[PDB]
């Protein structure tokens, strides 16, 4: 008996505490957030893979994920996610 | 090696794992090569969407005077926002029901 | 001496009560029997996880609630407040499911 | 093994329609709704049993029904994923 | 006075004539101007292949013809033969694009 | 020159022809403005996606392949121009 | 030293098993791709192309024509029920729609 | 010029095999090429998803068979499974 099914449960809880520090979450709602993360993940990685096949490329970089987000998120949600992502890639490429 | 093992999540100032996202982009059969800006950016996007939805769900939990987010609160959080409704229009959230929407012509003429 | 309401008020009261609740409205065991009956015509001796039948029920009730939403919009559009199989057929036709 | 579609009762279809916002329900609704529900369940269980066949298993997991509903463009959250 | 038809007969005649034909019903050049106008609000100085604008026109006319089919079904359902913006909004609402 | 008022280029007889192909017998007067609105929002979504595909392809000319990929992505697959 | 028998002819098919196989390899679908997979997939594609070109030649015959136009593919797909189920969300260019007139719109 | 590949001559071959006298235009050839590319991508997509679901990395005839049984509705699925199993027998016993 040794099998660990991976999840995003601790990370959803950490982001919840970093947003609502006094509000908890049930395990059913945790499963719904886990499947939402898995779903959106598959959508963006799907669109990125499709784009890479379209443009005769084999390397998925931040630009492919960026235009996949600009496709998949509706408008201002896409603008906020492209800003947050470019901010985190800026912080990543110039860190310790 | 002799170095402090700083994770790529903290290196990017994020919370979602860049390593797990990166090895799911590798295992998931999407391309031959997968960069580092791609899982950093994608962990950032996923963290932002999870943040916004758990924010609206904590808001709907507050409105319902509760400190534990239930499925119904995720349902209200997504369906009362317009852009999350555009994102998840073809998506069923279990144990959520629908919005309390009653049409105007079905109401009695209280005039 | 016996009190009786008008139809619209208890109808709207039930609309409010069930749009507030989240529980499954179809009972668990007859839906399970329906699922096994439909499955029977694809493979004999099929088994089901409990969460599988719960997932089927969540999606089936959500599908029928969106269907009755569109059906009510068809009824209201036709200057009615009573849904009809005309309205269900119009809804499924516009959704593209007539096949 | 034929009255299982009649297990979707007239109160249960009425409760579903109340959640959908319906004020008045004609009598010809209920058989039509049983029919439409049966056709939807036929498509979903057909796909899920196909997925069970491919896994060489005898039981239908919830992941199979999630994959089926996802294939049919009706994504269901809260059962793995 | 000269000959004059009933409305229903020329209406049905045009319904028959255009359901048999395959050509593009929107003119090419005003549709191209509309495409450039809508594109303008995304990037200045955008260029377009001819087959791209033809693809846009094929898909736009097919979309609007499916829209008028659902709109006609909404009209007929409401005991009418006249399509209305009520019917267009009902069609788009049930299709899920509202 | 900034292009303006091109939605009126979708003329009333062209909308009537589209209605005839859809089988419509009788057409009210607000249909034409509503239809120009719906076609405008449709072309907004489709041209938005096609422009996005152009942006990522490091180009400035919207190809037919971009519009095909865009229509296909939105669940309306267009045949005749590749894919 | 052997006769280079193609896998299409080896499988009794017409669609290229080599091109299907290198698109299954290039297309980033899995790590390993068999031979029964592109053989089976070329068979499926050949059968669907056969059925649709059959119905399209039929609609060309009905239109007294020996050259299949887009309209003939349109009629071939949309007059069949299962090809309509396959291509319900698919637009065929230069095809139009079926000649469908509702009953209540006709004059009595 | 880089050769843009197509299924055009193969569509012409199967057309002669089903109508020896009936030809086809180039726009209808483009529509058939796009249909073949589309259905190819659909089946290879669903089959890749099937392989990923079952924790496998090898696409065999069974993954394509289950993908065809998912995507083609009913009798198209049954006849394509028949024709495909026929061609895989004809391949493995040649
Ligand atoms: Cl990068
Ligand atoms: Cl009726
Ligand atoms: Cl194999």
């Amino acid at each position: 008996r040794k099998t660990r099914k991976e999840s995003y449960a601790i990370y959803v809880y950490k982001v919840l505490k970093q947003v609502h520090p006094d509000t908890g979450i049930s395990s059913k709602a945790m499963s719904i957030m886990n499947s939402f993360v898995n779903d959106v993940f598959e959508r963006i990685a799907g669109e990125a893979s499709r784009l890479a096949h379209y443009n005769k490329r084999s390397t998925i970089t931040s630009r492919e994920i960026q235009t996949a987000v600009r496709l998949l998120l509706p408008g201002e949600l896409a603008k906020h996610a492209v800003s947050e992502g470019t901010k985190a890639v800026t912080k990543y490429t110039s860190a310790k | 090696t002799r170095a402090k093992a700083k994770t790529r999540s903290s290196r990017a100032g994020l919370q979602f794992p860049v390593g797990r996202v990166h090895r799911l982009l590798r295992k998931g059969n999407y391309a031959e090569r997968v960069g580092a800006g791609a899982p950093v950016y994608l962990a950032a996007v996923l963290e932002y969407l999870t943040a916004e939805i758990l924010e609206l769900a904590g808001n709907a939990a507050r409105d319902n005077k509760k400190t534990r987010i239930i499925p119904r609160h995720l349902q209200l959080a997504v369906r009362n926002d317009e852009e999350l409704n555009k994102l998840l229009g073809r998506v069923t959230i279990a144990q959520g029901g629908v919005l309390p929407n009653i049409q105007s012509v079905l109401l009695p003429k209280k005039t | 001496k016996p009190h009786r309401y008008r139809p619209g008020t208890v109808a709207l009261r039930e609309i409010r009560r069930y749009q507030k609740s989240t529980e499954l409205l179809i009972r668990k065991l007859p839906f399970q029997r329906l699922v096994r009956e439909i499955a029977q015509d694809f493979k004999t001796d099929l088994r089901f996880q409990s969460s599988a039948v719960m997932a089927l029920q969540e999606a089936s009730e959500a599908y029928l609630v969106a269907l009755f939403e569109d059906t009510n919009l068809c009824a209201i559009h036709a200057k009615r407040v009573t849904i009809m199989p005309k309205d269900i057929q119009l809804a499924r036709r516009i959704r593209g499911e007539r096949a | 093994l034929r009255d299982n579609i009649q297990g979707i009762t007239k109160p249960a279809i009425r409760r579903l329609a109340r959640r959908g916002g319906v004020k008045r329900i004609s009598g010809l609704i209920y058989e039509e709704t049983r029919g439409v529900l049966k056709v939807f369940l036929e498509n979903v269980i057909r796909d899920a049993v196909t997925y069970t066949e491919h896994a060489k298993r005898k039981t239908v997991t919830a992941m199979d029904v999630v994959y089926a509903l996802k294939r049919q463009g009706r994504t269901l959250y809260g059962f793995g994923g």
